[PDB]
DNA sequence: GCAGATATCACTCAGCACGA
DNA sequence: TCGTGCTGAGTGATATCTGCTTTGGGTGGGTGGGTGGGTTGAGGCAAT
């Protein structure tokens, strides 16, 4: 009757998803070698899990991994943005 | 003995870290925490233990969640194949 | 950096339990004796002492988890009379901050003094706080 | 669910509770002052006195401009004048003039932040 | 008319082999 | 070296279904009601 909520490319690329990872994602993170290696891997995964959950509440941190690897080996246009993020710093 | 006594320590430890994730009051004693995300929005989480440590709160809410993504695990019994 | 907030409310817990071992860490009972307008009943022995540092060595001596509290001391000092409303109006998170903020004082006590006391014990051992004369019966 | 046709109107007489609480005078109207008095939170309790519907309703008879009998419909149907006659003090309320705590208001901050939320996904 | 325990059907997804 | 159409498999939501009492007893009541029913006997203690 009502199609599943699922990680599509277009949820991915708008305004709110990887447009959000680029604007403020080196500001938020931060290793430290004061701190220890747990503590910083507990900030990363701390920041991208809260990013996950603001974007796709419907699956849990890893599964969203999963689908992330999934929709990234085969959506295109995910590819040719990828693809053109790295074109750019090339050419910078 | 002296590898029971091993194993006895090697639990206790592992009890001890156990100890560290439970409330010293009851399950029914309440308290709501209201952890708010740099864009202006608070999410609830419940449990004594979330209020003190951040690392609690965001495991307890990632652990809420229902929906399980599928794990297919076609496996052949030895006997199957003599 | 998420802000950890009681709900229904504006009290950052961070302030609680900052606010909380701040007052046990240093706590002398003259300030109940000049809250009271008893100034001239201060001594110099008893009310010049660190209250309920001692009281945290006594329970570890005997090897207890509790911790009677009175909320007129909390009223005495200077960084917690708003925690005495909070603990008021919200019982059940402010309680368990102060359980949690009692256990790390505790074990800050254990590691910083140098003791040999083993920190097997304090580690599994629930800590509790038991307020009383909170007010008007 | 077949209809009758009762005669009673309900729009007129909620015109015609919103004009009592607005314009009877037993000192400004007495019922407005009543209400500013709550919006202070100095009181909990307004209570309607049906002679003073009555006064209000004779008054305006008297002047020509005849009215619906509201104290008939009161006393005949009261659970649904009750309704009525809150939203009507809802509609009318006034803005408190005396400072308000606002800080220990539970369903304060619920709501702010509630109306934050609705804000930033309407807009969105 | 209403809540709970139970079983039914339909739809969609990850693997597989082949052909490009 | 690799891309995609076909398939079996398994949940999700939804269809029918049974059930909607139940129960002996006064801290479940009598505005829940008797077509839902409840039928002791000895022993201890106050009053006298």
């Amino acid at each position: 009757r009502r199609p599943q909520v699922k990680l599509t490319a277009e949820k991915l690329l708008s305004d709110k998803g990887l447009p959000y990872v680029l604007k403020n994602a080196h500001k938020r993170i931060r290793i430290s070698s004061k701190k220890n290696s747990y503590d910083n891997l507990s900030n990363i995964i701390q920041f991208y899990q809260l990013w996950a959950h603001e974007l796709f509440p419907k699956a849990k941190f890893k599964d969203f991994m999963k689908i992330c690897q999934t929709v990234g080996k085969t959506d295109p246009v995910l590819r040719e943005y990828r693809v053109s993020l790295f074109r750019d710093e090339m050419g910078m | 003995g002296f590898e029971l006594s091993k194993l006895l320590q090697k639990e206790h430890q592992m009890r001890k870290n156990v100890i560290k994730h439970t409330s010293a009051r009851h399950s029914r004693f309440g308290g709501l925490l209201s952890i708010q995300t740099p864009d202006k929005t608070r999410l609830t989480v419940s449990g004594s233990q979330a209020l003190v440590d951040e690392k609690i709160a965001l495991q307890k809410l990632d652990d809420s969640k229902k929906w399980n993504k599928r794990i297919i695990k076609k496996h052949q019994s030895v006997a199957a194949e003599g | 950096e998420p802000l950890r907030i009681i709900w229904g409310t504006n009290v950052s817990i961070q302030e609680c339990t900052t606010n909380f071992r701040n007052f046990l860490m240093s706590f002398k009972y003259k300030f109940r004796k000049i809250l009271d307008e008893r100034e001239e009943f201060i001594n110099n022995t008893t009310d010049e002492e660190l209250y309920y540092i001692k009281q945290l060595n006594e329970m570890r001596e005997l090897g207890t988890s509790n911790l009677n509290l009175d909320a007129r001391n909390l009223l005495a000092y200077k960084q917690t009379e708003d925690l005495y409303h909070q603990l008021l109006n919200y019982p059940q998170e402010v309680i368990s901050i102060m359980d949690q903020t009692i256990k790390d004082c505790m074990v800050s006590l254990i590691v910083d003094n140098n003791l040999d006391y083993d920190l097997d014990e304090i580690e599994t051992k629930f800590y509790k706080v038991r307020p009383y004369n909170v007010g008007s019966c | 669910l077949p209809s009758i046709q009762l005669p009673v109107d309900y729009n007129n007489l909620f015109n015609e509770i919103t004009d009592f609480l607005v314009t009877f005078k037993q000192k400004g109207p007495k019922y407005m002052a009543m209400l500013q008095k709550v919006a202070n939170r100095e009181l909990n309790s307004v209570i309607i006195d049906l002679d003073d519907i009555l006064q209000y309703q004779n008054e305006k008879f008297l002047q020509g401009t005849q009215a619906d009998d509201l104290v008939s419909a009161i006393q005949q149907n009261a659970n649904h004048f009750t309704e009525l006659f809150c939203r009507a003090i809802d509609n009318n309320m006034p803005l408190p003039t005396k400072e308000i705590d606002y800080k220990d208001d539970v369903l304060d901050v619920i709501l702010n932040q509630r109306r934050l939320r609705n804000e930033r996904m309407l807009s969105d």
